[PDB]
RNA sequence: CCCAUGUUAAUAGCUUCUUAGGAGAAUGACGUAGCAUGCUACG
RNA sequence: CGUAGCAUGCUACGUCAUUCUCCUAAGAAGCUACCCC
């Protein structure tokens, strides 16, 4: 294992094994045989020193490992849980959900849970003529791929206004953020 | 002719008749006879035809329910029968009786008319009540409709018969309230004018029309009157789950016991009510044999608990609820008043007061701290009175200022195993296997929603006289094992590091309270609730784990003060039961190394035609009744003969059913009252609910074996075993162990069974369950119905005909027939779903990390290695998927374990967890 | 535990220790850190220090490591091998931790102790986690340096209003002032713990304090009061967010016909819609504060936060914004401590209001519409950050001159910084010029207007008014009296309460005093109402009583003064200790 | 294979929802948990999408929780 | 084990035999020193095997003791916490109805089901409907347990309060259903 | 030579790792006995 | 030829060091049954 106990069983080795090329001889056979055999014996309690001191730095490899990464992956979850849902919206490739999100990215966010029953209630706003002019027309308000029938359009004073104010040139004199109040079709 | 006899029989009462049958001949008709004689026994369905039954129509022609029954028979019956009618002429309860003579054909036939008998005689009621099959029920409903319960559009409903679907038919059971009542009241006037009289006969209970009226004196022979003897062993004994189906003694809770009179008022204060259960009992059971102590602290043994235990859960269904549970007292420790619970009084064991009440005390040590700061009368006296409308079980108060709603939060998500899943092309479309089992959420008020439960739990009266049987056949089932109380320093705990109840939890784990008290106040504990009752809260928290359903898993954490004497007490059973191979309760044998093949081929111990079957109770720890549970934990007791007396017997089973049966649950910043069922919580419940399930096996097979024709069995053994059966059962008070010693080697030559709590296979013979001695399903289904107060519908318990497709779910894992070595294994597998169910769903974000956990997906292939011998293919994929990922794991952390330090690891070895040599090995005998 | 280097970003699990802040430290740049400078001490998982039974070598240029423990070499194992090699400190992420140049900034920011003018003008023209640590590194110093004061404690009570003082022998005396609170104690032979926090504030006669606290808990003699730092949690965020100039005017809706004296600021409120954040500059009195309440009104939907670094700052912009906007939206925000009093008009402590106005070092964590930092020049990178990590918003303004007086950098005792180094905005406003800049005077009299027209700034400033005839200076000398750094003048008192009572129009004239000492003990004396010239940035006063109290560095320098005098809105009063200042402007004789 | 995506979507968006301290308002975590109970259960596909359309609502609902704008730019 | 005398012996010895190999010492002396060497060093390797048991024997009599001294302290510990519930409980008791209806019993002993019903001066009620609340508690003094309540509070599900004004049936849908109405005996 | 600030039960089975103890086996060093052999001396 | 002294080889026992196996105990992490299908 190149440590200086290997190197002294390796000359030993080398003399044992030039005695066994002889072959012949007794007394200096026997006790260069001794030697080797107590140069192992030095050699192998330091190779098992050594093991176990080199299986007790995994124990603290592993244990470290799995403390360092167990601590990074606990305090990085509000920010990993939301990539990978948003990798996963993105993987579905649903019309209704992409719709959704395309519109929320545009200001265009819903006040309360989108309904799914027939003749139920949703009051998304919408914060210009631009993504007022997308997703309605006429009195039908495209969202989440569905159609909706609009209710109410009440500006952000809270002060109703009808569907002809909002017109190209008379966009501006409204207070924006229209919340519009449908519908499900 | 036709018509002189049909003039006849109207006799004096002058009633319109018209003859059912034809032309002055008998009428055959299917009742439900209660019989014992040389050649027959049992309680079954007969086809008697010595009755020419007219029935009465009133006036505009309208079939009132009143026959004319004119049972002809001997000329010595008819003299006898006339001579005790004209002894128990003047009682109301003896239905009106008319001898006379008729000619028939060409000689004189000596007839006795009955008068204004009803259609269904009681023993008919019992019978399909207690011998429910829903496709056959005909004298159910026709008794339902006809006693105006139900206005026959009820049967249209989809699950009418059901208890828990359907909860409004105990509405309907309980319209025939006042008419099972009053019969029993009638009865206890009969056996005073038979005993007034001077008679000894035998009150069957087929000799009762549903009035009241009794009409049978056939085998009542008469002696010196004054000084007679009516038997009603087989009469109160058979009428007993009848009497808290139909809740017939409801009308004994109005004042003067009239359904049109307001409530009785009873002191709020009232705890001790001996002498009204005396009253009631002298009342109603009258001229019952044995005796009956109220407060079961007076009781002999183990079979005078069982006997007055299941008495006092019927006469405490009239008694206020608002007057059970810890009886408080205010004593002073140095000068300062507590309020503590000295005893208890619960519905089943009356009234159980503690011999070591110290008043005046100056200090407390730690066990007189603990045991005042687990019992709930500090904590119910201390806290605000709480009204739950959410719950229809009591609620005692509210120990918080503010209810405190508990959450499921949705588990989380491995989506390095879910991409890597359907990398290698699972979850497809049409996919054999797929995701079913998530992680589910819950609303605010689940643990209210789901305690609500116990409403499922009704104050059942099992039967009394069949019950001490399938008790010492139980009994004889575990009858290898040794136990007894063991000493402080012998008791083992598993987990150290597990929350111990409600009042002990704000402080420290269940490692504190074992490290905290020596061995000697540790053992001092245990011989203080040996001599007296230490109530207990224990807290109801939501489980969060993997699941198939939505319904939420509340488990209940028992305090440690109940633990920490539950495992004394009963840990040399309960760790003998499951160190023990080979036997029916197989807790304890692995299914790894070859001990799922064990298990499979000590079930078929040698039963001739086998066919494989398995039962499901349905809310199995919510509805079995209280006195199920008590027989439980005294066959759990049963080994006590020499570490403990009588009152250390008792005190014992006082404790554990004040801490487990009926306490306290804290659900959520609040403590109700439990009304019963076990709570799976405590140190029994897995081997108490597996003497419940033997009780309950054992039971349907006396139902089976009693419940047969009698003189259609060929086997002139089993004639012979059936009516030994109904004479150890009925006309026998004392043990006969050599009869209960054939039956059990007739239950375990004909009926082998394997147990684990409540799942159960059974290998029965099939030629006898085909003739009927021996439980095939419906029977299960009927005593389920009259003894756990839930139907079992047919759709949820299996039979497999084969053996070599092993049972159908055993452990909810299925078993397949593989070729192992050179002979053929039964390899247990699981729900292939499941297993990735637990891969990509971990509750736990440190968990979802991989690499950390290798030792978990080595778990998950070790469960989920019998997959690859599947006949299918997308089922042998799994445990293929798991080897490469444990694979790409390894890689991966190899990796990332190489870029982090700069050295691998030296000395790795997860070099075999990816190769199936090592899984394999352990489904091998060797080991 | 791991984290990334801050020259680099690289992940590391190395702490250069012998810095105050205990910064993370990539392998390259550790050792270039190490094998420059003085600090060798660098703490892994485990600190590097000899692992010996006894031994005391903590140097990282000779450690080597054997086995599992790090070793000198006096105890070296017979096998091991030198940690500071082949140009690398032996940490974790051995092979993937690329270098970076900027060592010798590192190292002039972790020496320094901040005494030197280099040190910030070097400490703020850096890379951005440089920035981040040099004002995290500067206030840990100066957090530190409180625990370089003193400890006081009681001999004997005079009374549960007025409390004696004897200071320990050895540490500097602790100045009376609002900041600098204490924490009681009772160490003798037993229960050493805190009892309850307490504030001091020295009375008029004698050496003795009229201590206040949260408590009024009797002060035995056992007990004593020692002061404390807080802390100095790490910042993380930006100094500036990253400008992008949008397309249109995006998360912010205007409105029709705003109103009459905003219409010439409706240019300036959509170039501030339009970029991500905006900077405002004008000489003091000319609609910046005003202008940002304008805006809130001109954006009547969006959601804002004002805020300041002061106090005083965000006073007077919340009481100009409730006599601008509607008080059923509108809120403030206060600490749990709050040492000063505070604005309680509006229904305070409600952080989901729609017009949240708070402190830099009190904000919630919360979004908002648009932020408006108010005086940033009173602010360090330590407040931007935090203004930056705490509220997130779709669009900053920042309002404020360079040229007013700056933070008061109590570490800097050596040279005078240019405006251009007080923080990164200012940096931002005199390197390339202010988004918006609007000049003309509508505050203060032409007469002192024009005054400080000619000594701050280049002769630029105009104003629309005429000559007031209530601006006098009143020249004096005054006796000088050093208590506690806090100074205090004797007659500059008694000459405005002699000459109080002559115009009795000045009743409310607010007095304006350098130092905080003249301004606690000249309540007693005038009884008017009175401010300090730090905490004078933002508010109006119709009269002004500006008295430079000793002749100091402090009061000489013209630009506190400046700030000092452009506070009066019809009336004001100076008393000069300068010889010069009594003719660098030009007033009345008086 | 889209059947199997909106299950396991839908538990990590209620994950999400929960991180966001939406279990301390019980009338919309009632219907937040609704919604996630059936998708896990419904077997046809159509429904699962407009029960997913309905759940995602709540987090487009709450107007500066989430950063809709930088998350989705990652594209 | 160096302190003990066999390490001295073994060291001499050792000392003795590189003074013979330095010196070219004969076999004799060799073979002497190499029997006492030989001895020495057996003596020392037991006595060093001795010291090492004796070591680790007191290091783990050592980790005993101070197991166990923390494990009788949190006994203290948790002794204090039970006897200080136990006493506040004691003080929040409604000390004189309970009294009244304790000693009105005919042995002091009452059930705990009546403890609250007859003394606590506080009642949460939970409600999960309209309909419930309105066949409950309507107004604002109901009456449960035969007396008369007067309501002070009601708290909805997460803990908002809520003006009894604002609960009908047209507004009954726009709450948090489970209304812990807090009301006080009267 | 001084001035701003604080937002979650019981029981059972199994896998992996660590420590301690015991036993066994193998090798080596050493010690003490017993057996055989070789040399010198006295008798 | 006995005995004494010394030396060489061989068997039994004991101390120590190393490796391997098995077991017994204690501790930690994880999975499954349990739970509803
Ligand atoms: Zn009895
Ligand atoms: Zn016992
Ligand atoms: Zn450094
Ligand atoms: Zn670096
Ligand atoms: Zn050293």
């Amino acid at each position: 294992s190149s440590l200086p106990s290997y190197a002294a069983f390796a000359t030993a080795q080398e003399a044992y094994e030039q005695a066994v090329a002889n072959g012949d001889s007794e007394v200096v056979l026997k006790k260069l045989k001794k030697s080797l055999n107590v140069a192992k014996s030095e050699f192998d309690r330091d190779a098992a020193m050594q093991r176990k001191l080199e299986k007790m730095a995994d124990q603290a490899m592993t244990q470290m490992y799995k403390q360092a990464r167990s601590e990074d992956k606990r305090a990085k979850v509000t920010s990993a849980m939301q990539t990978m849902l948003f990798t996963m919206l993105r993987k579905l490739d649903n019309d209704a959900l992409n719709n959704i999100i395309n519109n929320a990215r545009d200001g265009c966010v819903p006040l309360n849970i989108i309904p799914l029953t027939t003749a139920a209630k949703l009051m998304v706003v919408i914060p210009d003529y631009n993504t007022y002019k997308n997703t309605c027309d006429g009195t039908t308000f495209t969202y989440a791929s569905a159609l909706w029938e609009i209710q109410q359009v009440v500006d952000a004073d809270s002060k109703i206004v009808q569907l002809s104010e909002i017109s190209m040139d008379n966009s501006p004199n409204l207070a924006w953020p229209l919340i519009v109040t449908a519908l499900r079709a | 002719d036709a018509q002189s006899f049909l003039n006849r029989v109207c006799g004096v009462s002058a009633a319109r008749l018209t003859p059912c049958g034809t032309g002055t001949s008998t009428d055959v008709v299917y009742r439900a006879f209660d019989i014992y004689n040389d050649k027959v026994a049992g309680f079954a369905k007969f086809l008697k035809t010595n009755c020419c039954r007219f029935q009465e129509k009133d006036e505009d022609d309208n079939l009132i329910d009143s026959y004319f029954v004119v049972k002809r028979h001997t000329f010595s019956n008819y003299q006898h029968e006339e001579t005790i009618y004209n002894l128990l002429k003047d009682c109301p309860a003896v239905a009106k009786h008319d001898f006379f003579k008729f000619r028939i054909d060409g000689d004189m036939v000596p007839h006795i008319s009955r008068q204004r008998l009803t259609k269904y005689t009681m023993a008919d009621l019992v019978y399909a009540l207690r011998h429910f099959d829903e496709g056959n029920c005909d004298t159910l409903k026709e008794i339902l409709v006809t006693y105006n319960c139900c206005d026959d559009d009820y049967f249209n409903k989809k699950d009418w018969y059901d208890f828990v679907e359907n909860p409004d038919i105990l509405r309907v059971y309980a319209n025939l309230g006042e008419r099972v009542r009053q019969a029993l009241l009638k009865t206890v006037q009969f056996c005073d004018a038979m005993r007034n009289a001077g008679i000894v006969g035998v009150l069957t209970l087929d000799n009762q029309d549903l009035n009241g009226n009794w009409y049978d004196f056939g085998d009542f022979i008469q002696t010196t009157p004054g000084s007679g003897v009516p038997v009603v062993d087989s009469y109160y004994s058979l009428l007993m789950p009848i009497l808290t189906l139909t809740r017939a003694l409801t009308a004994e809770s109005h004042v003067d016991t009239d359904l049109t009179k307001p409530y009785i008022k009873w002191d709020l204060l009232k705890y001790d009510f001996t002498e009204e259960r005396l009253k009631l009992f002298d009342r109603y059971f009258k001229y019952w044999d044995q005796t009956y102590h109220p407060n079961c602290v007076n009781c002999l043994d183990d079979r005078c608990i069982l006997h007055c235990a299941n008495f006092n859960v019927l006469f405490s269904t009239v008694f206020p609820p608002t007057s059970f549970g810890p009886l408080v007292r205010k004593i002073f420790v140095d000068g300062v008043p507590f309020v503590v619970s000295t005893g208890y009084h619960f519905r089943e064991l009356g009234v159980v007061h503690n011999q070591d009440v110290n008043l005046h005390s100056s200090r407390l040590s730690f066990k007189e701290l603990l045991v005042y700061a687990a019992d709930p009368a500090m904590h119910a006296a201390s806290g605000n009175l709480l009204l739950d409308k959410r719950t229809t079980c009591f609620s005692v108060a509210a120990l918080t200022n503010n209810v405190a709603f508990q959450t499921v939060k949705p588990g989380n998500f491995n989506k390095d195993f879910y991409d890597f899943a359907v990398s290698k092309g699972f979850f497809k479309e049409g996919s054999s296997v797929e995701l079913k089992h998530f992680f589910f959420a819950q609303d605010g008020n689940a643990a209210i929603s789901d305690y609500d439960y116990y409403r499922y739990n009704l104050p059942t009266m099992c039967d009394i006289r069949q019950l001490l049987f399938v008790v010492e056949v139980v009994d004889k089932y575990f009858d290898c094992y040794d136990g007894g109380c063991i000493n402080a320093n012998q008791v083992i705990v598993n987990n150290l590091d597990k929350s111990a109840g409600f009042p002990f939890n704000k402080w420290g784990k269940a490692r504190l309270y074992y490290d905290s008290m020596s061995y000697e106040d540790q053992d001092a504990l245990f011989a203080y609730t040996k001599r007296n009752v230490i109530p207990t809260i224990t807290q109801m928290n939501l489980k969060y784990a993997i699941s198939a359903k939505n319904r939420a898993r509340t488990v209940a954490g028992v305090s440690i003060c109940s633990t920490m004497t539950n495992r004394q007490f009963h840990q040399k059973l309960l760790k003998s039961i499951a160190a023990t191979r080979g036997a029916t309760v197989v807790i304890g044998t692995s299914k790894f190394y070859g001990g799922w093949h064990n298990m499979l081929k000590t079930v078929y111990s040698d039963v001739e035609n086998p066919h494989l079957m398995g039962w499901d109770y349905p809310k199995c720890d919510r509805a079995m009744p209280n006195m199920l549970r008590i027989m439980a934990s005294l066959v759990l007791a049963r080994k006590h003969t020499t570490c403990c007396s009588l009152s250390h017997r008792f005190y014992r089973l006082a404790n554990e059913c004040a801490q487990v049966l009926s306490e306290m649950v804290m659900c959520g910043g609040s403590l109700y009252v439990k009304p019963g069922g076990t709570s799976s919580g405590d140190a029994t419940t897995a081997y108490a609910n597996s003497v419940f399930n033997i009780c309950q096996a054992v039971t349907a097979n006396v139902n089976a074996l009693l419940s047969t024709d009698g003189n259609k069995i060929a086997d002139k053994y089993v004639r012979n075993l059936q009516h030994r059966l109904y004479e150890c059962l009925y006309r026998n008070r004392d043990v006969d162990t050599d009869f209960v010693n054939e039956f059990y080697a007739y239950l375990r030559k004909h009926f082998s069974m394997m147990i684990l709590s409540d799942d159960a296979v059974v290998c029965f013979n099939s030629t006898y369950a085909s003739q009927g001695l021996v439980a095939s399903i419906k029977n299960f289904k009927s005593v389920l119905y009259y003894q756990n107060n839930v139907f079992m519908s047919e759709a949820k318990c299996w039979t497999e005909t084969d053996l070599t497709k092993g049972p159908h779910e055993f452990c909810s894992q299925h078993t397949m027939l593989v070729k192992q070595g050179d002979d053929y294994v039964y390899l247990p597998y699981p729900d292939p779903s499941r297993i990735l169910g637990a891969g990509c769903f971990v509750d736990d974000i440190v968990k979802t990390d991989g690499t950390l956990m290798i030792e978990r997906f080595v778990s998950l292939a070790i469960d989920a290695y019998p997959l690859t011998k599947h006949p299918n293919q997308e089922y042998a994929d799994v445990f293929h998927l798991y080897l490469q990922y444990i694979r790409k794991l390894h890689d991966e952390l190899t990796g990332h374990m190489l870029d982090m330090y700069s050295v691998m690891l030296t000395n790795d070895n997860t070099s075999r967890y990816w190769e199936p040599e090592f899984y394999e090995a352990m489904y091998t005998p060797h080991t | 535990a791991v984290g990334a280097c801050v020259l680099c970003n690289s992940q590391t699990s190395l702490r250069c220790g012998a810095c105050i802040r205990r910064p993370f430290l990539c392998c390259k740049c550790c050792y270039d850190h190490v094998i420059s400078t003085s600090h060798k001490l660098v703490l892994s998982v485990n600190p590097y220090v000899c692992n010996a039974p006894g031994c005391d070598v903590t140097d990282v240029t000779q450690l080597y490591l054997g086995g599992m423990s790090y070793y000198c070499k006096s105890h070296k194992p017979p096998i091991s091998f030198p940690l500071c090699a082949n140009g690398q400190v032996f940490g974790l992420y051995k092979n993937t931790c690329v270098g970076s140049d900027n060592v010798t900034d590192f190292n002039a920011i972790a020496t320094c102790d901040w005494t030197n003018a280099g040190d910030y003008i070097l400490a703020n023209t850096c890379t951005e986690r440089l920035k981040l640590f040099a004002a995290e590194t500067l206030k840990a110093t100066e957090e530190t340096f409180k625990l370089s004061y003193g400890i006081a404690t009681v001999r004997e009570v005079l009374s549960d209003r007025e409390l004696h003082l004897s200071w320990e022998v050895g540490k500097p005396r602790p100045p009376l002032n609002r900041n600098y609170v204490f924490t009681g104690y009772r160490v003798t032979k037993n229960s050493k713990v805190q009892i309850g926090e307490y504030t001091f504030e020295k009375g008029d006669y004698g050496d003795a304090v009229v201590y206040r606290g949260t408590t009024t808990y009797k002060l035995n003699v056992g007990d004593y009061f020692v002061l404390t730092s807080h802390t100095v949690m790490p910042l993380s965020a930006p100094t500036l967010v990253p400008q992008e100039h949008y397309v249109r005017i995006t998360g912010l809706y205007p409105t029709l016909n705003i109103s009459d004296e905003f219409s010439s600021n409706v240019a300036n409120y959509q170039k501030v819609g339009m970029q991500k954040y905006s900077t405002l500059q004008g000489p003091p009195g000319t609609g910046k504060s005003h202008f940002a309440i304008g805006l809130a009104l001109y954006y009547p939907s969006a959601r804002i936060v004002y805020t300041a670094c002061s106090h005083a700052a965000v006073d007077a912009l919340c009481e100009k914004a409730l006599k601008y906007l509607p008080i059923d939206k509108c809120s403030r925000i206060i600490p749990a401590r709050a040492r000063v009093e505070c604005f309680d008009k509006f229904k305070v402590n409600s952080t989901l209001e729609q017009y949240v106005f708070c402190t830099v070092n009190a904000l919630p964590e919360t979004t908002a519409d648009i932020v408006v930092f108010d005086e940033i020049s009173m602010a360090t990178n330590y407040d931007l950050s935090v203004v930056n990590a705490r509220l997130r918003a779709k669009h900053y303004v920042y309002i404020g001159d360079p040229a007013q007086l700056p933070a008061p950098r109590t570490l800097l005792t050596k040279g005078t910084l240019e405006p251009e180094y007080f923080n990164s905005v200012c940096r931002l406003m005199k390197t390339i010029g202010p988004d918006m800049f609007l000049g003309t005077c509508r505050r203060c009299p032409a007469e002192i207007v024009d005054t400080v027209s000619a000594l701050v700034y280049d002769n630029k400033l105009k104003a629309h008014k005429d000559k007031s005839a209530q601006c006098f200076k009143m020249f004096y000398k005054g006796v000088i009296t050093h208590d506690v750094s806090s100074a205090i003048n004797r007659p500059q008192i008694g000459v405005v309460r002699e000459f109080l009572t002559r115009n009795p129009a000045w009743r409310k004239a607010v007095f304006i005093s350098p130092y905080n000492s003249q301004n606690a003990v000249a309540s007693k004396i005038l009884g008017l109402p009175t401010q300090t010239v730090d905490s004078s940035q933002g508010s109006e006063y119709d009269y002004v009583i500006f008295t430079q109290t000793t002749e100091t560095a402090h009061s000489c320098n013209v630009n506190r003064f400046n700030v000092a005098i452009t506070r009066a809105k019809v009336g004001i009063l100076c008393i000069m200790s300068d010889r010069d200042l009594y003719d660098k402007l030009q007033f009345t004789s008086l | 294979s889209k059947m199997s995506d909106v299950k396991c979507t839908s538990v990590v968006l209620l994950s999400v929802l929960q991180q966001l301290r939406v279990e301390s308002s019980s009338k919309l975590w009632a219907q937040c948990v609704q919604l996630h109970n059936d998708i896990l259960l419904a077997k046809d596909t159509t429904e699962a999408f407009e029960k997913m359309v309905s759940l995602l609502s709540v987090l487009l609902s709450m107007q500066g929780a989430v950063d809709i704008n930088k998350l989705c730019e990652e594209m």
